[PDB]
RNA sequence: AACAGUGGUAGGAGAGCGUUCUAAGGGCUGUGAAGCCAGACCGGAAGGACUGGUGGAGCGCUUAGAAGUGAGAAUGCCGGU
RNA sequence: AGUCUUGGAGGUAUGCCAAUGACUUAUCCUUGGGAGUCAGACUGCGAGUGAUAAGAUCCGUAGUCGAAAGGGAAACAGCCCAGACCGCCAGCUAAGGUCCCAAAG
RNA sequence: UACAAGUAGUCAGAGCCCGUUAACGGGUGAUGGCGUGCCUUUUGUAGAAUGAACCGGCGAGUUACGAUCUCGUGCAAGGUU
């Protein structure tokens, strides 16, 4: 395994969900928390 | 496996057996990936820090008055200061199960064996600690790129030489680890260090 | 580490301001109003790409009606006659061309007249 | 036999029961036609939605 | 000059002129042929029931391309609904050859 | 390939685009780097090139890793007008 | 799940149950993870209710909007028709219409 | 462009002036059709609900320790310091 061809095991790493960064991601204005509740 | 024996002069017609349980293991790429990520972390210092909204100088009074009063000149939306979360000093190191570490080192060694990037030397001795002599020896073995040299019990003439050559690193038998094996293209190891590594693992 | 960011903001706003080229006054200068106008233009463009198909048929029908009344028929009777003769495959658009460029298309009106009896 | 059932009207604004009936008939789009064997059950489900469908016999 | 139907649409063609059709498959350099000729105007006129029987218009293919890009953007006020999409509609450039047989 | 489907707020799920840094491999650049200006180019979107001018010394590609990770609204804060 | 069977019981002038046959349909159960929602609005039917016609009064019950653009009702959140993946200067219809504005007698 | 009534665009369209990353090219547009800004909130907004003079920069789901669930890897009745 060379240092420029590192591959993770498929399925071991998931990208974190960043909330509040636009309306196109589904978690925009209300940030997934919806209205007052 | 069996790998041709070699001498400092560069030529040998001998041969040596490598213990298959260490140099014949089928490499486990996922284990090596986690070993690289763990060891390449825990090298980082983590000495970073940012000032909170309460650690910034001033801010007590409510800035306004008249002739209302709302907030603090140090709220995060002011130009003054106050960072919301920012970095904070912390460690990044963690641990793996011991069997995982052993499997990772064995896998890297066997992988390097497969690609013919291993040279087993009868012995590496230097009468004089001259960088020139190490350069001549390295050229004799056709080692033009980054190399790792493994000795038995840390002789000093070899450590002093090759210390200045920009792509060479010298370690002793119990110092080998995943990063300096993967990183350096070639592996020079003495027959005694082979025995020591085999008997440790 | 810290990330500053100015280049992405400048480029993203400049794209909109360049799309707003030709608008009146502040609507080609300030980003906030140019963005609103560009969105409105997108909506209008969709709606009018439908209305264009609506409108050209209306124009074709009007021209056919005129050229048919130049022969003693109306649009409805001529279309019914044309369909009743199988020659109706011919469109409205192609009919209308053969009304500003070859009024010898009256042949078609004669066929419809013959079938309407 | 071999009736052809053609959805002539939309199901928007109709109560749920007729919607379920026409879905069971196999009609999803407006002006869609389907072929069914002639029985009394198929006839009955036809008459329960008769004003939203035209039916002809092969 | 005849009236062809190619792309679920009809066109009026005279020899030598260049037309743009829907994809129409084929490949540059090939000679396409149209069968549904609905009207053969000119000196002798042949209004045909459905299609003029025994009428074919040959043509030559020049290129297969896609038109200028259209940016389809739609949105709903007050509801945070946006949608952006690109579109280039494929065509075929064709030159009319002999408009009979 | 043959069917079937593709309006959408709260919300659930999936796939991606960009930014700074770090590691490995590969490279650019005083015969002109980053940045800035213009254009009638390319992709389904976020976006990406190529030419010309200005600029006068650094930058980017591939695979991974880590985040002070993307602004049009807070009677936001600071500056300019 | 729909519909017809199968039977029966329940009315005094439409229903209820089982039912296992079909013929169409693809749904529904359990466990686990994550939620949002808790002043809805208007219109039409009833005739439950002043059981009558009601208005009431709520009660049900269906639809649409909310979260739905397009055509019609001059204009029109909730009425009528009808559910927008994207292009086309193609065709047939729905509600509603055919003297001119304004497509068609 | 001095007979004209407008969320300022969009679709159709002559005339004039140009000539491009040659492309069913670029600029401006007399006339015709359609068309009540953005955000927040609400059952419902074009409103006499709310906010923003304009431009630029800065500005909000993190980290630590526990609990639980899924996926990956190692070993497995044992696994781990």
């Amino acid at each position: 395994m060379k240092l420029h061809e590192l591959k993770p095991s498929e399925g071991s790493r998931k990208t974190r969900n960043r909330v509040g960064r636009g309306i196109g991601s589904g978690n925009g204005k209300t940030a997934g928390k919806g209205h007052k509740g | 496996p069996k790998v041709a024996l070699y001498n400092q002069n560069g030529s040998t017609a001998g041969d040596i057996e490598l213990n298959a349980s260490v140099f014949g293991i089928e490499p486990n790429e996922s284990v090596v990936f986690d070993a690289i990520l763990m060891q390449r972390a825990s090298l980082r210092q983590g000495t970073h820090k940012v000032k909170n909204r309460s650690e910034v100088r001033g801010g007590g009074r409510k800035p306004w008055r008249q002739k209302a009063r709302q907030g603090s000149i140090r709220s995060p939306q002011w130009r003054g200061g106050g960072v919301v979360f920012g970095p904070t000093p912390r460690s990044y190191s963690y641990k793996l199960p011991k069997k995982v570490r052993r499997l990772a080192i064995k896998s890297v060694l066997s992988s390097k064996v497969i690609d013919n990037n291993i040279i087993v030397l009868e012995d590496l001795t230097l009468d004089t600690a001259k960088t020139k002599e190490m350069a001549a020896i390295l050229k004799g073995l056709s080692v033009e790129k980054k190399a790792l040299i493994v000795t038995a019990d840390a002789n000093e003439a070899v450590a002093l030489s090759a210390r200045n050559i920009p792509g060479v690193t010298v370690v002793e038998a119990n110092g080998i680890n995943v990063l300096d094996v993967v990183n350096h293209e070639k592996l020079l190891i003495t027959k005694a260090a082979v025995e020591k590594v085999e008997e440790v693992l | 580490p810290r990330v500053k960011g100015g280049t992405v903001t400048r480029k993203r706003r400049k794209k909109v301001l360049k799309l707003a080229k030709g608008y009146f006054g502040s609507k080609h200068t300030l980003y906030k109003v140019a963005n609103q106008q560009v969105m409105k233009s997108g909506n209008y463009a969709f709606r009018d790409r439908r209305q264009k198909k609506r409108d050209f048929r209306k124009l074709w029908i009007t021209r056919i009606n005129a050229a048919a009344r130049m022969n003693g028929l109306s649009y409805s009777r001529l279309m019914h006659g044309l369909k009743l003769s199988g020659i109706e495959v011919n469109r409205k658009m192609l009919a209308d061309l053969a009304v500003n460029d070859l009024t010898a298309f009256n042949q078609l009106a004669d066929a419809a007249k013959a079938q309407l009896n | 036999a071999k009736l052809e059932i053609t959805l002539k009207r939309s199901v928007i604004g109709r109560p749920e029961d007729q919607r379920v009936t026409v879905r069971t008939l196999g009609l999803k789009k407006t002006n869609q036609t389907v072929v069914h064997e002639d029985n009394a059950a198929i006839r009955g489900m036809i008459n329960k939605v008769s004003h939203l469908v035209s039916v002809k016999e092969q | 000059y005849a009236i062809i139907k190619t792309g679920g649409k009809q066109i009026k063609v005279e020899e030598g002129q260049t037309v743009y059709i829907e994809k129409l498959a084929a490949e540059a350099g090939e000679t396409v042929t149209f069968e549904d000729v609905l009207f053969v105007g000119g000196d002798n006129v042949k209004v045909g029931n459905p299609t003029v029987e025994g009428a074919t218009v040959t043509a030559k293919v020049e290129k297969q391309g896609r038109a200028k890009k259209i940016t389809v953007f739609r949105y709903k006020p007050k509801k945070n609904v946006h949608k952006k999409q690109g579109h280039r509609q494929p065509y075929t450039k064709v030159t009319i050859e002999k408009i009979n047989a």
